[PDB]
C-alpha cells in the first residue's frame, strides 16, 4: 500500500537534492 | 555507477546488494518489491557463456545498506534466499531478452526508515513515464570507471533514449522487452551503470502519485559511459505478466 | 568486504 514513499522522503515531505532534475523532464 | 553522485541516506531504500557468500564480494545490484520478494536481472543469476550459475545456497541479500564495504550494524538487513525464478524466455544465448528474475527471500524483512519497497508500474504507468527524454534514476555500488570502486551507493539520473537511436548504436538485436537510457553526445552530460550495478533498479517518481516506480532493470551495456553507447534496461512493466504469475503462484 | 555477523 505504503509502496514506492520513502520513510526519510515523501512520508515526512522533504525532498532529495535531485528528484527535482526528474520532475524538470517530465513535460508531457 | 560511473559519473554518478553519492547518495543520501534513505535515498533508495528498496536497493538490495545480492553478495556472494565464498568468495565475499559485490554480484549484483537488485531491488525490493515486497517483504518477502527481491526483483533482479536474470544474468546476475545465470550466465553460461561465462559460467555463471548460482544457486539459492551460493548468495545472500543485504538491504538497508548505504556503505559499500562496512557491516552496517543495526541497520542493514541480511536475507538468505528460499527459491530463484528466472524468467523461462530469457534468452542469453543472443541478446539478453527478458533478463528478469525473481528472488523469495527466507523471512519477510521488517521495514525501516532504510528498508522500503518500491513500486511497479502498471500499464498507465509505464505509458505515462516511458518516454524519449523523461529521465529515471539508477543506483549501486558498482564501478566508478570502465577500467575504482566507492565508498557509498552512488545515483545518477539519466534521460531514456528514442527507439531508433538505441537501435543505431549497437550490432544487438533491440527487443520490445528493452529500453535504453543515457546522455547523446551533444548532450554534455553523462553517466551509466556498470559492473556491479547490474540487476539494479532504473526508477521514476510519478508526478501524478509522488510514488516511486521500478521501470527498469539494469540490464546490459558495451562498455560503461562510452560516447554513443547507451545503458540497456530491462521494460518491466512489459515483464509483469511473470512477475505477477510468480508471485501468485509461488 | 568487513565481515558478517
Ligand atoms: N549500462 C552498462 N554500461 C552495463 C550494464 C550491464 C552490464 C552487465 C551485463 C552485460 O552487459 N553483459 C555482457 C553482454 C551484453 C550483451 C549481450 F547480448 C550479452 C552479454 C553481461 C551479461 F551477463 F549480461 C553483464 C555483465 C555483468 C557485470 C556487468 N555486465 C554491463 C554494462
Ligand atoms: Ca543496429
Ligand atoms: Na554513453
Amino acid at each position: 500500500a505504503d509502496c514506492g514513499l520513502r520513510p526519510l522522503f515523501e512520508k515526512k515531505s522533504l525532498e532529495d537534492k535531485t528528484e527535482r532534475e526528474l520532475l524538470e523532464s517530465y513535460i508531457d | 555507477i560511473v559519473e554518478g553522485s553519492d547518495a543520501e541516506i534513505g535515498m533508495s531504500p528498496w536497493q538490495v546488494m545480492l553478495f556472494r557468500k565464498s568468495p565475499q564480494e559485490l554480484l549484483c545490484g537488485a531491488s525490493l518489491i515486497s517483504d518477502r520478494w527481491v526483483l533482479t536481472a536474470a544474468h546476475c543469476l545465470l550466465y553460461p557463456p561465462w559460467d555463471k550459475n548460482f544457486t539459492e545456497n551460493d548468495l545472500l541479500v543485504r538491504i538497508g545498506k548505504h556503505s559499500r564495504t562496512r557491516y552496517e550494524r543495526n541497520i542493514e538487513k541480511i536475507s538468505m534466499l528460499e527459491k530463484i525464478y528466472i524468467h523461462p524466455r530469457y534468452n542469453w544465448r543472443e541478446n539478453l531478452d527478458r533478463d528478469i528474475a525473481l528472488m523469495k527471500l527466507k523471512k519477510p524483512v521488517a521495514f525501516s526508515d532504510y528498508i522500503h519497497p518500491v513500486c511497479l508500474p502498471d500499464r498507465e504507468t509505464a505509458a505515462s513515464l516511458l518516454q524519449a527524454g523523461y529521465k529515471g534514476r539508477v543506483t549501486g555500488w558498482g564501478n566508478l570507471k570502465e577500467t575504482g570502486q566507492p565508498s557509498v551507493l552512488q545515483v545518477v539520473n539519466l534521460p531514456i533514449v528514442e527507439r531508433p537511436v538505441c537501435k543505431d548504436s549497437t550490432r544487438i538485436r533491440i527487443t520490445d522487452n528493452m529500453f535504453c537510457a543515457g546522455y547523446k553526445p551533444d548532450e554534455g552530460k553523462r553517466g551509466d551503470a556498470c559492473e556491479g550495478d547490474s540487476g539494479g533498479p532504473f526508477v521514476m517518481k510519478s508526478p501524478f502519485n509522488n510514488r516511486w516506480y521500478q521501470m527498469g532493470i539494469v540490464s546490459w551495456g558495451e562498455g560503461c559511459d562510452r560516447d554513443g553507447k547507451y545503458g540497456f534496461y530491462t521494460h518491466v512493466f512489459r515483464l509483469k505478466k511473470w512477475i505477477q504469475k510468480v508471485i501468485d503462484q509461488f | 568486504f568487513e565481515e558478517i555477523p
